[PDB]
């Protein structure tokens, strides 16, 4: 999966997030949930306000396995494989939130790499995206 | 599609420091290195191999400004969003036979570059009422396929 | 969504030889198996684990019937639709967090159980037009959402 | 890819299909024409009528790799890849219409085996068929 050049795409731009990884995933999830409010009901305790620690947590989460995967970008559903069976056999997770999840990603890292994010650059991580959308659904269909 | 004032003066406020010249490729073009498939509709443009090859394309820039223009309309007219593009839909579908749902992924590449564009000033908020525009938009033009 | 007068009376012949009972529960049975996600939203039901658990389920079968009633609802009123379903809309949006694209993946199991159900009777022009009628069907429930 | 159960489903209902998998196949795009029109511009040069023997003939083409697929379920995308590069880099064909003509293929495999098609089978074909669609759309994202 993923051409070498997109590899070489996405290793490089998760390489300028960097450090804002957390930062830019608790970002992801603020633009989710204000966006496409039927996503809030997959954390029901959890306080959603603006700057709530918890929802720092699930970006650093998210930033973390995002990051794992890149890691093992080769081996992503070995990777992922766990992540996989908690979001669709115990979490029973509408695949449509993984689009609108990488979609306010996108976004996200647009608005804070302006330099970075040439069409070039969106498409790799869009397919990056992508792929670990596909990884974490597969036990559906 | 439901926009409150709030949300329709301030799609409005930022809209206007817009310049559909430039953007407007930034848009069709980002649709076609992005969603490949889409190039199969726009043949006669020339060469879309690679993202270079799009992002310089003359025909490319100047269509895209065309469609921002059309959806500069749609804002001016947010409440009539069907009959303001009840003509493109007609065209989309009847002569181009554009499947409804690339008008989604054509809402979320606009987003996207008005997000890389505007930077911290597309707020959480303001990406909330650009989505419902967005949407709404890509409905209207569905709307002649049904 | 326009269906011709061919159209809706097609779909109003067929739509006699229905016996909501059964085909109630085989829809959303079927939904639930064939789409697992959703049985999230049924969890009160009790068990939704294997198809036999599901296809047995006396509250599926009862929910069933229940839904397709709806839908006969909008077959007497296809040129309402949206007005027909806007309590219903509100509902799946506000109480229950449904994402409208699951109002789509409904439409076309009902349509592989009419399918299976009328047999060799379920002609390609007929689906044509049930295809139609179940895309209006989606639209006016996720009319709420937007 | 497909549980084993899964795989025991496919492989006997498309024993059932037998000698009419270029019959349905056929009927599936006569159906997909008809409900969305869209799906005609990729045949320009052909004769839709309902008879065509032009249809037909895509029918079996479709019907044959589809049973190649069921004979190589376990290695899909070497199994499908010549498909995969001539769809989306020759062909650019728009990843929706492969769920257009599952969903048709459905259908007809429905209204033309009514004890076979339990609930059960019909998940198991719709998660291959999915697959299939996954395979060929590959090369895209
Ligand atoms: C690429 C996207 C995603 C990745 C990489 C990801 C990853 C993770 C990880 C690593 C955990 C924690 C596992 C643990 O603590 O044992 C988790 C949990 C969870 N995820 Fe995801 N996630 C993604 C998308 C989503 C989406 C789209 C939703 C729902 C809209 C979601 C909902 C949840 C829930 C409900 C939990 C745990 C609830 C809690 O602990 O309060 N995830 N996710
Ligand atoms: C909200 C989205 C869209 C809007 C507002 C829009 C609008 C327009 C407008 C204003 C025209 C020209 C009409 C004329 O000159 O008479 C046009 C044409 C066209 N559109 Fe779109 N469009 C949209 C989406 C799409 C998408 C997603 C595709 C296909 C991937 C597409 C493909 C085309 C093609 C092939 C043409 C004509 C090209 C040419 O003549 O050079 N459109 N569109
Ligand atoms: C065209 C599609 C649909 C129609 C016409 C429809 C309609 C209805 C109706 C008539 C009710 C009951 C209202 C009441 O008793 O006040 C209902 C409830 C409900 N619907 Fe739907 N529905 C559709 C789709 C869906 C889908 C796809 C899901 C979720 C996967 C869903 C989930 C629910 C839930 C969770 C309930 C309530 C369960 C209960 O109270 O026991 N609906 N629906
Ligand atoms: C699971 C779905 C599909 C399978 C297994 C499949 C398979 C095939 C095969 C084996 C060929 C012939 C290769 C050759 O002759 O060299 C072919 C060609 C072709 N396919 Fe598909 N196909 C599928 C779906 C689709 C869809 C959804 C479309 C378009 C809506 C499509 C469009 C075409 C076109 C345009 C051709 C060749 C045109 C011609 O020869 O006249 N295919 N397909
Ligand atoms: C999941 N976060
Ligand atoms: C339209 N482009
Ligand atoms: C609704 N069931
Ligand atoms: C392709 N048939």
């Amino acid at each position: 999966m993923l051409s070498p050049a997109d590899k070489t795409n996405v290793k490089a731009a998760w390489g300028k997030v960097g450090a804002h990884a957390g930062e830019y995933g608790a970002e992801a999830f603020e633009r989710m949930f204000l966006s496409f409010p039927t996503t809030k009901t997959y954390f029901p305790h959890f306080d959603l306000s603006h700057g709530s620690a918890q929802v720092k947590g699930q970006g650093k989460k998210v930033a973390d396995a995002l990051t794992n995967a890149v890691a093992h970008v080769d081996d992503m559903p070995n990777a992922l494989s766990a992540l996989s069976d908690l979001h669709a056999h115990k979490l029973r997770v509408d695949p449509v939130n993984f689009k609108l999840l990488s979609h306010c990603l996108l976004v996200t890292l647009a608005a804070h790499l302006p330099a970075e994010f040439t069409p070039a650059v969106h498409a790799s991580l869009d397919k990056f995206l992508a792929s670990v959308s596909t990884v974490l659904t597969s036990k559906y269909r | 599609m439901h926009l409150t004032p709030e949300e329709k003066s301030a799609v409005t406020a930022l809209w206007g420091k817009v310049n559909v010249d430039e953007v407007g490729g930034e848009a069709l073009g980002r649709l076609l290195v992005v969603y490949p498939w889409t190039q199969r509709f726009f043949e006669s443009f020339g060469d879309l191999s690679t993202p270079d090859a799009v992002m310089g394309n003359p025909k490319v820039k100047a269509h895209g400004k065309k469609v921002l223009g059309a959806f500069s309309d749609g804002l001016a007219h947010l409440d009539n969003l069907k009959g303001t593009f009840a003509t493109l839909s007609e065209l989309h579908c009847d002569k181009l036979h554009v499947d409804p749902e690339n008008f989604r992924l054509w809402g979320n590449v606009l987003v996207c570059v008005l997000a890389h564009h505007f930077g911290k000033e597309f707020t959480p908020p303001v990406q909330a009422a650009y989505q419902k525009v967005v949407a709404g938009v890509a409905n209207a033009l569905a709307h002649k396929y049904h």
